[PDB]
């Protein structure tokens, strides 16, 4: 995200050469391209008794009908990178919240009575400062917010 | 107690023999005073490290030196004629025509010719310039140094491996047989397709351009689709020239088979496909045993299987095998003997798969190089095996427990050794008697003027196997001489080229034979038969004899057992080793001269002399003994010199040390001491020189040391002269 | 000669003669050492 | 082609790393 807003600032700052697409500073997801490629020429050798590729977004001809597209190969340039990476980002934080509630369900480093007390309860008084939202389903609250974003 | 410290005993004697015995034990570790197992194991670890380090240093030595003052590129331009360069020459004592008969290949300094043949192999690997091998030296040098330091590290306390870490085998097994060369041959294959084949086809691929250019234009297509015939694209043409592109090709893995019509060597693509095969084959062979993880074959308990399908067993193949698998892990002489025997065998095989399957270019035309290499490797091989038998013998005294092997297969061998040695003596006597009788038959019959009254045998079993491999010369129409049999549609999938090659028996590919080959091959049989005879006799007497059973406790040592019955000298368990060494030297001489005469007659095609004078031994010592030496004998003489004087000096030096050997062998230590007495008497009583005294009181030599020095002199005398003769003859006759 | 310097002219004698000399001298004085130290 | 003072160089890489490294690996075992 900070990379994203960096490029944002650069575009707003009359420094367009500091952008990150093909026409500027480079980065290219070669792995997806190569896997799609090795998928393109699959039939004949890997699939002898097979006529056309499995789909046409990887490779093949642009299949259509009328003045209306059915399927064409999809292009992965530069913008794919940060999009997939922020996908992974949010999935990571989601797992973080949920698994955190999972492990720290029965005993925390401060609350040793959680499972001794329940999993649906608001708080444990203003001890240690505050303790509100120390159950688990509030963890899943935050998690469902995050998965909404995702 | 200082010298020798490793034995407090030997430093308690004021006789010069101390020094003599001081330097004949420093590499017998387990005999030093006070060192248990793990000490020995760890220092053996380190010392083996040092050995491979100095091997690397040696390689760097030769390679840097040829990089310095050689003509490798001048050998690139005119390969089949330009001669390689060994190194520079520097001796003030030198002659006159030396500088006058040395400076060639455009050089102005006294160059030294090279014979080992690293140029051909290296260019085959695809080198072009001096800087290549310059950097090569520079970096394997640092490799050697780092390896040395690695050896040093494990000497520190916190880096001391465990004895159990040494006993556990299966990890070493898998790691070696899969991850030592399988992956390494994979890496070599990568170097082949990335560098070697391009340089063969004339394209230069350095250390930077290799990152962007491809092995094949169809590259990465069969990578993950499975049409591997695509990489078997258009092969190289019938006119291609290495290092050029005239009729080039764009095929990576081919199976052409036979030879390449220009280098008459193995095809490089066949080599790559071969290496790939064995690599993946060893990898699938890698996971074959059981590790610390919980699957596989438990070696020390696989053969601990004494039951299957009701009928239990006596073992695998129904023979006892229980209790010895710890020994291979207990002793070291056992593994050492196995390794030595294996190595010697495959070295002989190597020496045999060279003069028919040229691996590198220009190999066949340059006779002197390949000839020297062949006899070199075979000589290396012969007493390499004797090492195996000797260490087997010494294992039999040190590393052996009785009850642990009660009734297993070893004891059942020992129980009937007698018939073995008896029948072996029998076959030796038979073959010797009859071969000598047939020889002398020929000699007398030809010694009367009538040769038709003389026997000629004719071998046909080798003839049958020759045609049966696919030779047509004899026209028997069997098994690829019969182009219609059941197996006549099989073999290589590129057997046409192989057939063109083998039919073209013009090269060294299974040449015809006659009666002589029958004779000498039976001679070889005899030779190895008596050799193994004496060796196994010494081995199976490593414990004791009928008329001297105690020797098991006397040791693999001197014991003489003075004249009980007529004498008992030479009973000491490697007395046999001397005899075996003689019996091996004469055998290897026989065989290498046979090879030499064969290929010499093949050189100019005049096979008439061999077949004509192979029967009676007069012909042997007349046709090839002195009919090639005047080309060498007059290298120097009262009239002039040549570039061979040093080789005549080789001859004569060898003869001298040879006779010195006889001197040491015949006279014994009962005469060389009386005169040392009177010769000590002198210094005591002459004036103006009685000032000085003795560092140490001198005495005569020892017996075993006398035997050893005599044998050493004999062997060194034998080695030199024959080498000089062979290379001088090959380079003087072509 | 070639592109290298004089070195192959005189670097053999010291390796040929003097280094063996010191080698054997040090060795001989080593094989007579006192007790219990030695270098 | 051939070389220059760079051979004095390749001599200089020796006598510190390999030289005294081998010296130590020798003297470890108590002359
Ligand atoms: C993991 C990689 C992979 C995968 C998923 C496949 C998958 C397939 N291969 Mg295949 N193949 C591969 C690697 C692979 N191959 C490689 C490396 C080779 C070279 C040896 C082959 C050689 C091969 C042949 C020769 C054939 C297949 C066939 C097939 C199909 C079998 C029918 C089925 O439903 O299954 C299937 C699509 C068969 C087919 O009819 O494909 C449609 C067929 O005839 N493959
Ligand atoms: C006692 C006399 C004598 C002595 C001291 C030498 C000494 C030497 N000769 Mg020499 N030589 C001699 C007699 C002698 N030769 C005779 C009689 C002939 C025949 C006519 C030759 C023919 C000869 C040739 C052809 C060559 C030498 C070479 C050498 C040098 C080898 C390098 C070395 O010392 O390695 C020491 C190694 C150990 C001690 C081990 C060395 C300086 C070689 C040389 O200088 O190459 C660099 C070389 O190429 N010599
Ligand atoms: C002190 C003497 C001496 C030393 C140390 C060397 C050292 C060497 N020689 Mg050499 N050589 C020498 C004298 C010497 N030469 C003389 C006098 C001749 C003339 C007969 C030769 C002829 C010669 C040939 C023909 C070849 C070597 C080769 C070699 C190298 C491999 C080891 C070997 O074969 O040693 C040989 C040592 C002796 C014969 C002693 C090595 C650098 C080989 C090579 O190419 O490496 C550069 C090789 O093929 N040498
Ligand atoms: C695992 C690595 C590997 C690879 C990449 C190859 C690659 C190849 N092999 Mg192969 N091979 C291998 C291991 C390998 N081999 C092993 C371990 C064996 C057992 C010894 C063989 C035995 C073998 C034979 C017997 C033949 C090949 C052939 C071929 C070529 C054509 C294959 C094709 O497209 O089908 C072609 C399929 C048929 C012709 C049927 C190709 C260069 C063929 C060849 O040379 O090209 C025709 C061929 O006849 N291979
Ligand atoms: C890499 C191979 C290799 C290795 C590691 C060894 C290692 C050893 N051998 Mg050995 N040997 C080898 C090859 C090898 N040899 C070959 C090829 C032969 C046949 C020529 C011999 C013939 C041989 C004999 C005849 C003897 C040894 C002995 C020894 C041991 C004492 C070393 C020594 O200098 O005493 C050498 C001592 C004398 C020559 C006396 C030592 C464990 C000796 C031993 O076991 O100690 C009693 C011993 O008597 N070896
Ligand atoms: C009737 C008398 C007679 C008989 C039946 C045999 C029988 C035998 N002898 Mg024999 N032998 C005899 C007299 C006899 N010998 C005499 C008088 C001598 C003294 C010259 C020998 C010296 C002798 C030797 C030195 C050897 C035999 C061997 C043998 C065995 C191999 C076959 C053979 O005949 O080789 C006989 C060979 C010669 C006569 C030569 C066989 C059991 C050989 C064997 O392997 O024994 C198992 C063997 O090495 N024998
Ligand atoms: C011209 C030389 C010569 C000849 C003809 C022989 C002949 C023989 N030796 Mg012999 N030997 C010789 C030199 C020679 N040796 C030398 C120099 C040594 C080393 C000192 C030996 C060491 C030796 C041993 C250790 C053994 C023989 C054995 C034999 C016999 C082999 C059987 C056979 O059929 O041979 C042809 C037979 C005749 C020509 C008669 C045979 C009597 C072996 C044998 O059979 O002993 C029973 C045996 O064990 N010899
Ligand atoms: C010891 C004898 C011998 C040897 C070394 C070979 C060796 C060979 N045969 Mg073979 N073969 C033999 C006897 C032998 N054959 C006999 C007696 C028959 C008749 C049943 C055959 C029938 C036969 C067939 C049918 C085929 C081979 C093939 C082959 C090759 C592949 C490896 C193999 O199958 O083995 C190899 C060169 C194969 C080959 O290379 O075909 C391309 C193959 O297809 N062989
Ligand atoms: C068996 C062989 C042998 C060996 C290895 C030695 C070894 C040695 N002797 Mg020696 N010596 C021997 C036999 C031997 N001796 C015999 C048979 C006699 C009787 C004449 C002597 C009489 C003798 C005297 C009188 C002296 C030595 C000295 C020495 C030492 C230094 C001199 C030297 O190495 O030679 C160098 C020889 C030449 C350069 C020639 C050295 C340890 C000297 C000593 O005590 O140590 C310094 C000394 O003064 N020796
Ligand atoms: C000659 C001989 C001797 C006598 C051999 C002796 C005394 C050894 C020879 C003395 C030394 C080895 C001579 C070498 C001296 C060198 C000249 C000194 C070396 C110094 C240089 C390196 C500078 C025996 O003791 C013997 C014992 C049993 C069987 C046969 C024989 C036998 O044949
Ligand atoms: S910490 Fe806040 S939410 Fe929790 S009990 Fe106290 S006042 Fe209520
Ligand atoms: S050589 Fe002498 S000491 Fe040795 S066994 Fe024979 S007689 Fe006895």
């Amino acid at each position: 995200f900070g990379l994203y807003i960096h490029n944002d600032t650069m575009q707003a700052l009359g420094r367009p050469q500091d952008m990150f697409s093909d026409t500027a500073i480079q980065l290219q997801p070669v792995f997806a391209q190569f896997v799609q490629n090795i998928h393109t020429l699959a039939p004949g050798s890997t699939a002898p008794n097979a006529l056309e590729p499995v789909s046409y977004a990887f490779g093949g001809g642009v299949v259509a009908v009328g003045g209306k597209i059915a399927m064409m190969p999809i292009a992965l340039g530069t913008a794919d990178f940060m999009i997939h990476h922020i996908h992974a980002f949010q999935i990571h934080v989601t797992v973080l919240i949920l698994l955190k509630g999972f492990l720290f369900a029965r005993n925390s480093r401060l609350i040793p009575d959680k499972a001794n007390l329940g999993f649906r309860f608001p708080c444990d008084g203003p001890g240690r400062g505050g303790t509100c939202q120390v159950s688990g389903w509030d963890h899943v609250f935050l998690g469902l917010f995050w998965m909404f974003n995702t | 107690t200082k010298f020798p410290k490793f034995s407090q005993d030997l430093a308690q004697d004021p006789t010069t023999r101390r020094l003599w015995y001081g330097i004949a034990t420093a590499h017998d570790f387990e005999t030093h005073d006070g060192m248990t197992e793990e000490n020995l194991y760890q220092k053996l670890f380190a010392t083996h490290f040092g050995h491979v380090a100095i091997i690397f240093l040696w390689t760097s030595s030769l390679l840097f030196h040829v990089a310095w003052q050689g003509n490798f590129e001048q050998w690139i331009k005119d390969p089949l004629n330009v001669r390689p360069i060994a190194h520079a020459i520097w001796d003030p004592h030198f002659g006159k025509a030396a500088v006058d008969a040395f400076t060639q290949a455009g050089a102005t300094y006294p160059v030294n010719i090279a014979y080992s043949g690293v140029y051909h192999w290296w260019y085959t690997i695809g080198m072009r310039t001096n800087n290549d091998l310059y950097s090569g030296a520079v970096f394997l040098l640092i490799l050697a140094g780092v390896f040395l330091f690695a050896g040093w590290l494990h000497l520190q306390p916190k880096f001391r491996p465990s004895l159990s870490w040494f006993k556990s085998a299966e990890p070493r097994l898998n790691h070696h047989l899969a991850g030592l060369f399988g992956v390494s041959s994979l890496a070599w294959t990568g170097h082949l397709v990335h560098v070697a084949i391009p340089e063969s086809r004339g394209q230069h691929v350095g250390w930077d351009n290799f990152l962007t250019t491809l092995p094949h234009p169809e590259g990465l297509r069969p990578f993950f689709t499975g049409n591997w015939g695509v990489y078997a694209a258009n092969p190289d043409t019938a006119n291609h020239v290495f290092g050029t592109s005239q009729g080039a090709g764009t095929a990576i893995l081919t199976f052409l088979g036979g030879f390449h019509p220009q280098t008459q060597s193995l095809w490089l693509t066949d080599m790559a496909h071969h290496h790939l095969a064995i690599a993946v084959l060893f990898i699938i062979a890698g996971h074959m045993y059981r590790t610390n993880f919980g699957i596989g074959h438990s070696i020390k308990e696989m053969l601990n299987a004494k039951n299957f399908f009701g009928t239990k067993t006596e073992g695998q193949f129904n023979l006892p095998h229980q209790g010895l698998y710890d020994t291979i892990n207990n002793s070291l002489h056992f593994q050492l003997s196995l390794a030595l025997a294996a190595l010697g065998t495959i070295t002989s095989l190597v020496a045999q798969h060279m003069y028919a399957l040229p691996p590198y270019a220009f190999m066949g035309q340059d006779f002197t190089t390949q000839a020297a290499l062949y006899t070199h490797h075979q000589y290396i091989a012969v007493f390499l095996m004797v090492g195996a038998f000797a260490h087997a013998g010494i294992f039999w005294v040190r590393d052996y427990d009785a009850e642990q092997n009660k009734g297993n297969v070893l004891d059942r061998v020992l129980q009937h050794k007698e018939a073995i040695i008896s029948h072996l003596s029998w076959v030796s006597l038979f073959l010797g008697f009859h071969t000598l009788g047939l020889y002398v038959h020929n000699d007398v019959v030809v010694a009367f003027g009538t040769p038709e009254k003389q026997i000629l045998i004719e071998p046909v079993f080798a003839q049958f196997i020759q045609a049966s491999h696919g030779k047509v010369l004899y026209g028997l129409n069997t098994l690829l001489s019969n182009p219609d049999s059941v197996a006549s549609t099989a073999g290589a999938a590129w057997l046409p080229g192989w057939l063109d090659a083998i039919n073209n028996g013009t090269n060294s590919l299974f040449l015809t034979i006659g009666p002589g080959d029958f004779l000498v091959h039976h001679a070889f049989a005899l030779g190895i038969h008596t050799t193994v005879l004496v060796l196994v006799k010494g081995a199976l007497d490593a414990r004791g004899s009928k008329l001297m059973p105690d020797k098991k406790d006397f040791g693999y040592a001197f014991p003489c057992d003075g004249p009980g019955r007529g004498g008992t000298c030479d009973i000491s368990a490697w007395d046999a080793f001397y005899l075996a060494l003689f019996w091996a030297l004469n055998t290897v001489g026989w065989v290498t001269f046979y090879w030499h005469w064969k290929h010499l007659g093949i050189w100019q095609g005049n096979v008439a002399q061999f077949n004509e004078s192979s029967t009676y031994l007069m012909g042997w010592l007349r046709d090839y003994l002195w009919l090639y030496s005047a080309q060498l004998i007059n290298g120097y003489n009262p009239y002039g010199m040549n570039n061979l004087s040093v080789w005549a000096w080789m001859f004569l030096f060898g003869h001298l040390v040879w006779a010195t050997g006889f001197m040491f062998l015949i006279s014994w230590r009962g005469y060389w001491q009386e005169l040392i007495e009177t010769l000590v008497w002198a210094h005591e009583r002459t004036p103006l020189a009685s000032l000085v005294r003795w560092k140490d009181k001198p005495v005569a030599m020892s017996i075993v040391q006398g035997r050893l020095v005599g044998l050493a002199h004999f062997t060194v005398g034998y080695v030199l002269t024959y080498a000089a003769f062979v290379i001088a003859s090959t380079a003087g006759k072509f | 000669m070639f592109s290298a310097s004089f070195l192959p002219s005189i670097l053999v004698p010291l390796t040929g003669l003097v280094f063996p000399a010191i080698a054997m001298a040090l060795l001989l004085i080593y094989v007579e050492r006192e007790d219990p130290s030695g270098i | 082609m051939s070389i220059s003072d760079t051979q004095v160089f390749v001599a200089l890489v020796i006598a510190l790393i390999p030289g005294v490294l081998a010296f130590r690996l020798a003297t470890e075992l108590y002359k």
